[PDB]
DNA sequence: GGAGGGGGGTGCTCTTAAAGGGGCAGGTCGC
DNA sequence: GCGACCTGCCCCTTTAAGAGCACCCCCCTCC
């Protein structure tokens, strides 16, 4: 199944009615119907007052790791820290195969976001729908975990644990967990003004998937045949699929290679949700402005069909399997992207620079009139 | 033919049982609080009243000794299948029941009532039987130990 | 001399029992900084103990060390005894630089304070006492060398004030790239022309309408290939290859921040931002304790 | 809070018929609506053919640690182990302040199955309802998440971090994670003939809770109103919430003390469920059997009257929050017993002994006719 | 001290780089049995090592250990250097004992293998050649003393061995505790005396029936108020009382085997099963090669 | 044709008391 | 002074017997 390219459900004795994202609700807004109430809930769970302590009389690092992602806990023994991340997603892709693989490198997304290159322990959650017949289970649930195994064998660790739920759709999670000594992890607090930015993946993988959801229902397709033909759905769909599966963890080793002073995961918040997530935790007074947005080709063309839904030229467009959100030196980064771009062992991919960091307040902020770049799909 | 399974309850006062059918709620009725009457077991010096058909006929075997129970591994004798059920225990090794404080397994609920004077645990009973006093936990009990001990005959 | 690390250790141990018998006196509601909720208790050995925790500790044996027995250290000695701590956090694992790491940032103002008042230890015969700090003590720790960013910064900063004679901070901040100039000069020994130095403006008086001084009037740094890692040369052009392109060549500034994260294999360290003032001072004071260098200096005083 | 004596939604100016558990679909079967196929699931998510590598030659210790629960991973530096775990419980109790202090004690409960009695760090999952009114998600999660934080901080821990999804279902988790030393945690397969087997909580939460949404309902209501009449089914269903919600710890540390040999948590599944897959770790050729049943007042009645739709006699009732299932030798047992019933350190609680460890080929079960230690009302 | 750490980490670390060399020349894939998907090379610090890596490191160094001048070596001296390997352990944080934690059992089979021929030396000019273990060695690595229930059972089996000259497996396997009576014997000529000691009948072979000496046909073990820690008597006390009460009064075996978990305040260390004849044969073997054992053993059988 | 009621007798699980064998502990006689 | 023998009393287990429910079997039935 590895091998396979596609996914065909009548090969697996299943009628080809047979749809994995028909065992969700997708919304164009995304996985969570509202941001700043949910930020607020997940502000809540990651507040608690006695974790001040008047900074112990000390420079005490935050125990929040990023304030936002990827908590950093001390350890008693050695002095050491205890790195780890979560996050569960809901099928958005049909292939089962790949979509295990894009929820292992989801979990992973927000440990490379610290610096983290290697990972010695990683979890699992598998919701089984209810509605889902039984016969159909025997066939797609192994695929998710054949899938979620190969992608953490690629990222150097093992499967051990799991839990098994029952639950209306189905829920993909995993939680992965590192105990790094301090000089191996990066605290993206150092931002100065002068450095640039630079995103590891093209943005605006959920207008795709929903676009393609929608290719085969005609009370919705037929306005977008207008704009964007029924062939570019397809590849843009393939070039989703495929780099929402490939790992950050190349980026993640040459963040400490090039002076990388903060970095951030996009990742269910879009763009401009997870720079000013970023932004709030740089110790400077320092802000943010993304002068460039690398949309997914003829994409870009969809959102405005529909700028309520997807919002992607605002920033605000979910993203799953995101790129890394780096702040390098602009000398630096014209290096980080030339060697990612082309590495020496192969499997290189592009980089660009999406804005810039100037002084400010602490806020990032897309400008007016942002540009878009149609990263050309690789065929 | 099994009557589909509900559950009713007879009224009469002090009377708290449930019948898993609505079919024997009559018949409990009838045997309990109805079918009032008393014999006189046949043997002459037995002198045990009943008031019941049917308990004349097991009292019938507690006097003769037609023993008709052959165990298995030890051909012995009882004069009641239950007996035997129980005493093939031996053979077979088996210790079911288990006191849950010290572990201490046994055949019987005798066995147990004798461990239960270890542990004490009288204090929590709340029964009694109003004739000697035996401190009991249970109701059903109550008239086991008036059955045995304590009769109440001729 | 050498490092004696269990000393440091030994330091280590009697101002931790001191310091736990204090809280527990004090029975207050102190928490430690680490994961589990767990009641501040400084560790009496210094491996199991968080960086928050050693940070913490560190700033307050300064002030309530007591080493000697009824009777405190002099600021000589506390860098002695620090040294040793350093020492043995590398020696058992630890990969926790108590002096430049940016964690520690804290406990190296506390001792600026308590060693920025120097007061010379002086005797009857003359203030010959040299402090109980050297060189080869600095070196068998991991202070002064090429190993990460902060230490080949403070190793540059040692060798000018070892050479060049740099006896305060404003001199410092006075020198710059383009100032310092790489010159070839021949050897005494014709076959062999390879080695160089590097000089910079001393002792340059007055240039009013072309004052004439002697034309070799900077402090020059040879070669010493006894050791490749304690060469002066090699480490400058270990610096400057280490340093962004953009700074090589402006008279602003010569030390610059060393960039937070580092790989072994990173091709740049530093960044364009110069050292602040307060650094440079930090630096200087924590360098000019050394014997050596009060020798390199008492030499200049006496010439 | 803890100290109301309950929740009165008008307190809090919500909907008079507002039920938390309105959102779950509650089940006989609860969330392990079929077993066999979530154990299957389960021990795919936990499947590694690799990790016996020859047998390393020799004895080389289990990295999934019970091999189905607390998976034990060695690390690289300190010669230390990575001892974590993760449970997801859906809403069942009508408390939410009281539901998320049982969801942390469930998630806690796997590590104290390992006696280990501290946990370094604890992440949550905190789903929201969409079929819940924006203004009732105000008004809840913020006691929600006070519950979780509150039951984190009476096992010495913190919650920091996590993740927040929406979901049909309100879904409630965590990944409890702890490194410690070898000395610190118990290996469960030293099971020996003559052992005992010991229970910390009393069976039957299921069938309480369940019954207490049976008590609005004038349909189901009316099948068990000869059982069992309704203020004992309120004292059951208080006591089943208040035991749900105790934590583990004194058990660990007792474990600790009075050399245990295996435990595990009583989580789903059932208790022979959870024996049955305890039993297939020892490495001795070991049968549990078990004699007793530990239930709380009034709840065998309803099973039988139930049908099938619960069946604790058979031992096949899933459960929530359930207590450690200890192995020790006898005379541990009964010293174990009394101890924990009065602990000088903390508040009484009692314990059963329900079996013995006789010899077997790795299975347990249950005798034909077990008895029902009715475990009085707290009274 | 008498044990140096310091000569079994080099040994460890020339080890462990030749089976590196090993594996790198081979190139044959292997993975290490740490969760992080590893290389499997054996790390040159033995702290870092896993559990499961120092059992295959240790079991092969019993076949591959080599010395400086290459000659291997000669089982006392390899016993002496597995104490300084355990010696280190217990000084770097570490916890696991080498010979009796459960994971370790394959290298103390391989170790017995290695140990099981050893037949004293007389090559050199002196007829009895001292071996390099002994007793306050042992006490100095923790392997006898109340520590853990596996060394107090060895210390049991070492004091036994050595007061009441039990050499063959056989002899203690006839050992049981009933047999093993104590007694006051307090002396009315000394007020308090307080005298005590463990007793136990000889399995001499004689035609003649009958007590001829009480002293000749009972050996026992002497308190020793040196160290209390080291009293035979205080240690057979403790044993008892961390023994359950069944097996006392027992007259089958004496050695229980110890209990996996335990804690400081555990009322019952041991479990009432005794240890096989495997595991008895293991830890005399290698209690038979100490000097002190060695030297009283030869006292004995001489005279 | 018929499912439901009436009447009768019966096995099974639970409970308690009575009988009994084993063992600890006295008093008496002999060495 | 120490033991053997007889006997008394308590401990714990096994056998004996009652209570009641669930069940079957037969018969009858007026709709
Ligand atoms: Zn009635
Ligand atoms: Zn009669
Ligand atoms: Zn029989
Ligand atoms: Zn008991
Ligand atoms: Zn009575």
């Amino acid at each position: 199944m590895s091998t396979r390219e596609s996914f065909n459900p009548e090969s697996y004795e299943l009628d080809k009615s047979f749809r994995l994202t028909r065992f969700t609700e997708l919304k164009g807004t995304g996985c969570k119907v509202p941001q700043d109430v949910l930020q607020k809930l997940l502000e809540s769970l990651q507040e608690n007052h006695f974790q001040e302590d008047e900074q112990f009389l000390g420079a005490v690092m935050p125990r929040l790791g990023i304030g936002m992602d990827t908590c950093v806990i001390p350890l008693r023994h050695g002095g050491l820290s205890l790195v780890q991340t979560t996050d569960y997603i809901y099928p958005i892709v049909d292939d089962p195969y790949m979509m295990g693989r894009i929820a292992c490198a989801n979990v992973l997304s927000d440990l490379y976001a610290m610096g983290v290159t290697e990972c010695d322990n990683m979890l699992m959650l598998l919701g089984v729908s209810n509605k889902m017949t039984d016969r159909e289970r025997d066939k797609v649930m192994p695929l998710i975990i054949q899938g979620f195994k190969d992608a953490a064998e690629e990222a150097g660790t093992s499967v051990t644990g799991g839990q098994t739920v029952l639950n209306p759709w189905i829920v993909l999670g995993g939680v992965a967990t590192t105990v790094c000594q301090p000089n191996e992890f990066i605290m993206p607090d150092n931002a100065v003004p002068g450095d640039v930015l630079v995103l590891t993946k093209p943005l605006g993988t959920q207008v795709a998937v929903a676009v393609h959801q929608w290719l085969d229902i005609p009370e919705k397709w037929n306005k977008i045949k207008l704009v964007v033909t029924q062939e570019d759905v397809e590849l843009a769909y393939q070039e989703a699929m495929m780099n929402m599966a490939r790992l950050n963890r190349t980026a993640a080793g040459l963040m400490h290679t090039f002076n990388a002073h903060a970095a951030t995961d996009i990742t269910g918040f879009g763009i401009l949700g997870h720079a000013q997530n970023l932004a709030k935790q740089q110790r400077n007074e320092v802000s943010f402005v993304i002068h460039n947005l690398p949309v997914l080709a003829k994409m870009a063309a969809v959102s405005k069909a529909c700028g309520n839904m997807f919002g992607l030229m605002h920033g605000t467009c979910p993203e799953t399997s995101g790129g890394l959100l780096i702040c390098l030196p602009r000398e630096q980064a014209a290096r980080f992207c030339a060697e990612i771009k082309s590495p020496k062992y192969g499997e290189g991919h592009q980089a660009w620079i999406i804005g810039i960091v100037e002084k400010g307040n602490r806020t990032a902020r897309i400008i007016d009139k942002p540009r878009i770049i149609e990263v050309a799909p690789q065929v | 033919k099994k009557p589909p399974i509900q559950y009713v309850r007879c009224e009469m006062e002090g009377c708290g049982t449930v019948l898993a059918h609505p079919r024997y709620l009559q018949h409990h009725i009838k045997y309990q609080h109805l079918l009032k009457k008393k014999y006189v077991c046949p043997h002459p010096s037995c002198g045990r009243l009943f008031r019941l058909q049917k308990q004349l006929l097991r009292h019938a075997k507690h006097h003769t000794d037609q023993r008709d129970y052959i165990c298995e591994y030890c051909a012995r004798a009882f004069k009641s299948s239950h007996n035997l059920a129980v005493h093939r225990m031996i053979h077979t090794g088996e210790k079911p029941l288990q006191c849950e404080i010290c572990g201490f397994t046994c055949r019987q609920k005798a066995s147990l009532n004798w461990h239960m004077k270890k542990h004490d645990a009288d204090s929590f009973y709340q029964f009694s039987c109003n004739i000697c006093g035996k401190k009991f936990e249970k109701k059903d009990s109550v008239v086991a130990h008036k059955a045995k001990s304590h009769p109440e005959v001729l | 001399n050498s490092l004696k690390p269990e000393e440091g250790l030994e330091v280590w141990k009697n101002w931790a029992q001191t310091k736990n018998a204090e809280l527990e006196k004090d029975a207050q509601n102190r928490l430690a900084p680490i994961g589990r909720r767990q009641l501040l208790r400084f560790q009496e050995d210094l491996i199991s103990s968080a960086v928050a925790e050693l940070n913490y500790g560190l700033c307050l044996m300064t002030r309530e060390a007591r080493n000697g027995e009824g009777e405190p250290y002099d600021p000589d000695v506390l860098y002695y005894i620090f040294l040793c701590i350093q020492k043995y956090l590398f020696e058992n694992g630890r990969v926790d630089d108590i002096f430049s790491d940016l964690y520690y940032v804290r406990f190296t103002e506390w001792l600026h304070e308590v060693l920025k008042d120097v007061q010379p230890r002086v005797t009857p015969l003359g203030y010959v006492l040299p402090s109980h700090v050297t060189e080869e003590m600095l070196w068998e720790c991991k202070q002064l060398g090429a190993h990460s960013p902060s230490t080949l910064l403070t190793t540059l900063m040692f060798f000018n004030t070892k050479y060049f004679l740099l006896k305060t901070v404003d001199q410092h901040m006075k020198l710059a790239f383009s100032k310092v100039l790489r010159q070839t000069k021949k050897n005494p020994s014709n076959p062999k022309d390879k080695s160089t130095s590097i000089r910079y403006l001393k002792a340059l008086g007055i240039h009013q309408t072309g004052q004439k001084v002697t034309d070799d009037m900077y402090a020059e740094q040879t070669e010493n290939p006894e050791n490749p890692l304690r060469c002066p040369i090699k480490l400058y052009d270990f610096y400057l290859f280490k340093c962004p392109q953009s700074v090589k060549g402006r008279n602003d500034t010569f030390y610059l921040t060393p960039e937070p994260v580092v790989a072994p294999n990173s091709p740049i360290w530093y960044s364009v931002q110069p050292i602040s003032r307060e650094q440079m001072g930090q630096m200087l004071t924590r360098i000019l304790v050394i014997r050596e260098i009060q020798e390199a200096i008492a030499v200049a005083n006496a010439s």
